[PDB]
């Protein structure tokens, strides 16, 4: 009761379909997207709806209003894998575990046997996805 | 973004001007409209740091070097001194480094130069390559081409070892795929999280980084930021990391040699 990270569907980058089958919670989004060996998405993007996150990023457009410019299926497919979106982009695929140039072993720079476990897990994803539909006005 | 400021530094000779903005080399003509030193991109307390010896913490082991360089050190009490004189007899060669040599034809780091003359003439097991014996006669030899433009050369027998290191350089790695090139060509002038990016040059090195409080080398550098793409990193002094720092090396030619930096 997970669709793992081979497994996913994407359409036009587009999961049409939850990756657990349980709701996310947007409070452990907020938690996943703001933690640095988490989603750490705040390393590139700037979040005005957490005035708090010191030293957000410029590397990529704030994420307020992401929940008008997408439906919840492209912000899944966005967040697993967002080179199937936007190719060649360098956000990383959080749901990927392998395909990859020397994969490694976490931060230890000794070589990782694919398929790695993916950087975020299936919930931790719809539990990012369920903040970012918020993100709306 | 880089910030309008120009480095002269204050030393125990003079002034001595330091070019940190200039054209970039033909081969980058199309990728940028200007190459620059890191030291554009530090905050002006750090900028302030390289600004003038007295202050640079990383003269510290720019001296150290030079006691070392002076000690009978080897098995029969062999000095460095002892058949190069001076450190001063170094001048220029930091300026070409790395380099294919002219002697033996194989690509050099400074490293190996260092450890040529640790194993074969003083009779001595190698000096690690991130050792503070190498680090610190690293910096002692940097200083004798401070201020002197960068100019590796990169074709005739420099080419293939380039290469090899251009595509490192455009590799993506790790789990996070990711190049030198995402972050310090498509992104330089951005922030990271807490971090300015620069063009990720090393015209700077050995640099004195402030949150280690100590100096570090490129091909110490180089190993991190590959581990940090969630990958499998290479060794410092590998082939490929040689490579490697020929071909980043070139990407600041033009730019002066700074002798020691500091960052953060
Ligand atoms: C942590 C999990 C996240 C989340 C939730 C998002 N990002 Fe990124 N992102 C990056 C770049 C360069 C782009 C633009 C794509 C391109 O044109 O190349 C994006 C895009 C997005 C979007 C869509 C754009 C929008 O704001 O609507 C969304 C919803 C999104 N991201 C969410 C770059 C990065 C990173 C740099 C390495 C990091 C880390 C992240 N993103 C992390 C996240
Ligand atoms: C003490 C540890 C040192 C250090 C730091 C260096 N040397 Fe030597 N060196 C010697 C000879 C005959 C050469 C070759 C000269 C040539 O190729 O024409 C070298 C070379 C170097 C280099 C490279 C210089 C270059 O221009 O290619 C460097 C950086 C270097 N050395 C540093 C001779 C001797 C010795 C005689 C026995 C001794 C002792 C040392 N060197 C010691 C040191
Ligand atoms: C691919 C292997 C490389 C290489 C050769 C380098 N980097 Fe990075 N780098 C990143 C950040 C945030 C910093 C600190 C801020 C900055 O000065 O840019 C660096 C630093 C460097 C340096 C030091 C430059 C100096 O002037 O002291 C060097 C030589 C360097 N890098 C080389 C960030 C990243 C990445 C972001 C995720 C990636 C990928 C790389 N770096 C890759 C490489
Ligand atoms: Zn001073
Ligand atoms: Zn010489
Ligand atoms: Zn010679
Ligand atoms: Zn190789």
């Amino acid at each position: 009761c997970e669709t793992a990270p081979k497994e996913v569907v994407y359409v036009e980058g587009a999961v049409e379909a939850s990756l657990t089958g349980a709701p996310g919670n947007p409070e452990e989004g907020v938690r996943i997207m703001t933690t640095n060996a988490l989603g750490n998405c705040v390393a590139c993007h700037q979040i005005g709806a957490l005035p708090d996150v010191e030293f957000p990023g410029t590397i990529a457009p704030p994420l307020d209003g992401a929940g008008d410019r997408w439906t919840e299926a492209q912000l899944r497919g966005i967040v697993a894998n967002a080179k199937m979106t936007f190719e060649g982009t360098f956000m990383p695929a959080f749901y990927k575990v392998d395909g990859f140039v020397r994969p490694g072993d976490g931060f230890s720079g000794k070589a990782g046997a694919e398929p790695l476990a993916p950087i975020l897990n299936a919930q931790q994803i719809e539990d990012v996805v369920a903040f970012l539909v918020t993100l709306k006005e | 973004d880089p910030v309008e400021d120009g480095l002269v530094i204050e030393t125990d000779s003079g002034p001595v001007e330091i070019v940190t903005k200039t054209a970039p080399p033909a081969f980058l003509a199309d990728t940028f409209d200007t190459i620059y030193s890191g030291w554009h991109f530090r905050d002006d307390s750090t900028r302030d740091l390289e600004r003038d010896d007295f202050d640079n913490p990383a003269m510290v082991f720019v001296d150290r070097g030079l006691d070392k360089w002076n000690a009978a050190m080897g098995v029969n009490g062999e000095s460095c001194a002892s058949c190069h004189q001076g450190p001063e007899s170094m001048a220029g060669l930091r300026a070409v480094m790395p380099r294919v040599d002219e002697h033996t034809g194989k690509l050099m780091i400074m490293e190996d130069y260092v450890n040529a003359c640790v194993t074969e003439r003083m009779g001595l097991e190698k000096w690690g390559v991130t050792s503070d014996n190498m680090k610190d006669m690293l910096s002692l030899i940097s200083l004798q081409s401070r201020g002197m433009a960068v100019n590796v050369k990169i074709d005739g027998p420099a080419a293939p070892y380039w290469e090899h290191g251009k595509e490192i350089y455009y590799t993506r790695y790790g789990q996070l795929e990711m190049s030198c090139a995402n972050c310090h060509e498509d992104n330089a002038g951005n922030m990271i999280r807490a971090d300015h990016l620069s063009q990720g040059q090393i015209n700077g090195f050995p640099t004195y980084r402030l949150k280690d409080s100590g100096m570090v080398t490129a091909q110490h550098r180089f190993v991190g930021c590959v581990r940090d793409t969630r990958a499998e990193t290479f060794k410092a002094g590998s082939d490929d990391f040689k490579a490697l720092e020929l071909y980043v090396a070139s990407r600041g030619n033009g730019l002066s040699v700074e002798g020691v930096s500091v960052r953060h």
